[PDB]
RNA sequence: ACGACCAGGGCUACACACGUGCUACAAUGGCGCAUACAAAGAGAAGCGACCUCGCGAGAGCAAGCGGACCUCAUAAAGUGCGUCGUAGUCCGGAUUGGAGUCUGCAACUCGACUCCAUGAAGUCGGAAUCGCUAGUAAUCGUGGAUCAGAAUGCCACGGUGA
RNA sequence: GGGGCUGAUUCUGGAUUCGACGGGAUUUGCGAAACCCAAGGUGCAUGCCGAGGGGCGGUUGGCCUCGUAAAAAGCCGCAAAAAAUAGUCGC
């Protein structure tokens, strides 16, 4: 803001690993303030996934995260007054921050019999850097060479 | 008729719930069970206030 | 051979909201006026009255071919009109305050000619800053330029 | 509408020549201003003209009307129409 | 599961199954296929064809498919009689629930 | 008589547009029935613990607290596993249909409220785009108000909750 | 004054402004002016004599009513200027 720069509260983790990224990740995975089968849909994909890529989950599920993650991307501040949609750095934070929302955009399209039984796929994908995650971060960083020379 | 151009026409059957029951020349050959027939056609055969339900549904 | 006419002041002068493609009904002495490039629809604007909208005050004028002698007016309440489903709700929009609805062009595509609808705003207004806008904008960028590259 | 067990609301000296009308029979047009009741059983068929705020509007009462009203009958929504 | 001969996407439960069979849905259908013996949460699946059968008068004792379209008709036809408020609101256009017409009424008035 | 009284009607009108908002377009899920869990107030020309007829709206005659005591009243979303299992559909509930209850001199205009049947658009919405920095926004009720009767409103409180 | 050219981008050819408007056809329902009979309902009844009407007048020579003779109707003129937003602006 302009007057008090504010630094973010603390983590209290989730039930199952104790994970502090898989407990803000259940938030993101929250629709109407509900925790409760909402954390049933995340150890759904947690069990599909651990399942059919093999290892166990704390580690396992990171792949398709370090693979669908931005190195810079783009934003508006009106450079011109145009679209010169300016490229621009991340913070590590921002990073993952909408490296996880890439995952929920690409969850809210799937469709199956079970919102919990949709997303048994989507890292799977983006661990060989495949599915529609990849679709986004590949169309951020065509953005991102395009407009490359606006320093 | 002409030898070529015109289509298998043999006698079907055709019951009703009527009791008038009737087989006769057309062109698909299963039984065309039929709806009403003619004499149960409703000509002179199906055309051949409420106060007193006031009084009965209360009083 | 007459081309696409207009009535181009009109459109930096109003607001347009939401745009009509209507049709027209010629009153029988005068359609070779717009077959030839005569018009006027110099402060054309669409009174509703009776549910049957009329056009008054444009100076569509005679020809000479039709001898100038029987022809029809000048000016005329002509009947305007348009699809059921598109005018029976904008009494809605146009009747509340000091709004008309104007003609924009008496064009003619599929062989046929029109007159264009749109909802208009007011003139009793300070109608600046819009165009205080391009020179806040053209001016702006000119001055990035000059920033950024310089 | 109304519960089931009441016994329906007319007026009393109205109901009263209700019963002057089925111990007559007669026909005569009667002027009349009642409204908030229903068309009974037992009033078979007499004509009367009816208050609807300002003129008179004549009504035929039917054998067949034992559940509405007889307020329906009174328009006295302004309408000739749209335009 | 089949009523009045009208067929029908054959594997739901026979209570639901027969809502295209304009006359019996999600409460009285529960106690009308009870009477044949089968309930309102089972399907069509191992579901023998006598079983299915014994409902052909059940329905028929109460208004089937064929009977509660034309009731309504006839029954509107009827109240269309005389004239009354519900004589002009039913056909000049408008709904006859009692409800405000000088904004959402456009169910009955027209899709807009 | 621009005064005052009386019976009804109308402010709820209708092809419209402008707002304020609520259940929707579904699979975290409406669906199964008991179940893991509270606050806040309000009530005697009223609120109402009963039993039973009421599986349907209500109740007949009636037992208690002027209220840390009798109540409104057991929270729903939390959980056992399964159905319509991606369908304009068992979504989603509106226009209707008869059938019943209430309060009320009198429910047609002009009331909610109920039985059962019914199933129109709607499939995350172009542009004007608005609200919010933590118990906040979204989301679930519960009670007071005027009031015989009734609030998708306004008034407050409680769970989860980025 | 005679003579030529121009009379809808068809110019020997066939309008699709899908464009609410005027006239016609089809689908549709219950009132008698879209139609008809006296049985299913029912009493002091019909009409010709004669007579009368909203601070005020008129019309179908007639719409409510009346029995040896007189009191009450739907719409039109005198009048609520029944312009509602008024045309595009400032005074
Ligand atoms: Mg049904
Ligand atoms: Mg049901
Ligand atoms: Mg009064
Ligand atoms: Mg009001
Ligand atoms: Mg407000
Ligand atoms: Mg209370
Ligand atoms: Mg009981
Ligand atoms: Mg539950
Ligand atoms: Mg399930
Ligand atoms: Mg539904
Ligand atoms: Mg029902
Ligand atoms: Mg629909
Ligand atoms: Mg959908
Ligand atoms: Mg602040
Ligand atoms: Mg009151
Ligand atoms: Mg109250
Ligand atoms: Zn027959």
């Amino acid at each position: 803001p302009r007057r008090r720069v504010i630094g973010q509260r603390k983590i209290l983790p989730d039930p199952k690993f104790g994970s502090e990224l898989l407990a803000k990740f259940v938030n993101i995975l929250m629709v109407d303030g509900k925790k409760s089968t909402a954390e049933s849909i995340v150890y759904s994909a947690l069990e599909t996934l651990a399942q059919r890529s093999g290892k166990s989950e704390l580690e396992a599920f990171e792949v398709a995260l370090e693979n669908v993650r931005p190195t810079v991307e783009v934003k508006s501040r009106r450079v011109g007054g145009s679209t010169y949609q300016v490229p621009v750095e991340v913070r590590p934070v921002r990073r993952n921050a909408l490296a996880m929302r890439w995952i929920v955009e690409a969850a809210r399209k799937r469709g199956d019999k079970s919102m919990a039984l949709r997303l048994a796929n989507e890292l799977s994908d983006a661990a060989e850097n495949k599915g529609t995650a990849v679709k986004k971060r590949e169309d951020v960083h065509r953005m991102a060479e395009a407009n490359k020379a606006f320093a | 008729m002409k030898k070529d151009i015109h289509p298998k026409y043999e006698e079907i059957t055709a019951s009703c719930s009527c009791g008038n029951v009737m087989k006769i020349r057309s062109t698909v050959g299963h039984d065309l069970n039929l709806d009403v027939c003619s004499k149960c056609h409703p000509f002179f055969t199906g055309k051949q206030g409420r106060v007193d339900r006031f009084n009965k549904r209360f009083n | 051979s007459a081309t696409i006419a207009l009535n181009k002041r009109a459109r930096h002068e109003y607001f347009i909201e939401e745009e009509f493609e209507a049709g027209l009904a010629l009153q029988g002495w005068e359609v070779k006026s717009l077959r030839a490039g005569k018009a006027n629809i110099s402060d054309s604007y669409v009174l509703l009255r009776d549910g049957e909208a009329f056009l008054f005050g444009a100076n569509i004028t005679p020809m000479a071919v039709a001898s100038t002698h029987v022809v029809c007016d000048p000016t005329r309440t002509r009947k305007l009109l348009l699809n059921q489903r598109e005018l029976d709700s904008l009494y809605g929009r146009v009747n509340r305050e000091g709004y008309t609805v104007v003609a924009l062009s008496l064009y003619w595509k599929n062989a046929w000619c029109k007159v264009k609808i749109g909802v208009a705003k007011g003139k009793k207004q300070h109608d600046k800053r819009s165009d205080i806008k391009e020179r806040e904008w053209q001016v702006d960028k000119a001055r990035i330029m000059k920033n950024a590259h310089r | 509408p109304r519960s089931l067990k009441k016994g329906p609301f007319i007026d009393l000296h109205l109901l009263k020549k209700v019963e002057k009308a089925v111990e007559s029979g007669d026909k005569k047009p009667l002027r009349t201003w009642s409204r908030r009741s229903t068309i009974f059983p037992n009033m078979i068929g007499l004509t009367i003209a009816v208050h609807n705020g300002r003129q008179h509007v004549p009504v035929f009462v039917t054998d067949e009307m034992v559940g509405h009203k007889l307020g329906e009958f009174a328009p006295t929504r302004t309408y000739r129409g749209h335009a | 599961a089949r009523i009045a001969g009208i067929n029908i996407p054959d594997h739901k439960h026979a209570v639901i199954a027969l809502t295209s069979i304009y006359g019996v849905g999600k409460t009285r259908s529960k106690a009308i296929l009870a009477a044949a013996g089968i309930a309102e949460d089972v399907k069509i699946s191992e579901l023998s064809e006598g079983q299915i059968d014994t409902l052909r008068d059940e329905v028929a004792k109460f208004v089937v498919e064929g009977d509660l379209r034309r009731e309504i008709s006839m029954s509107i036809k009827r109240l269309m009689d005389l004239g009354c408020y519900r004589g002009l609101r039913h056909r000049r256009g408008l709904p006859v629930r009692g409800q405000r017409t000088k904004t959402n009424a456009r169910t009955r008035k027209g899709p807009r």
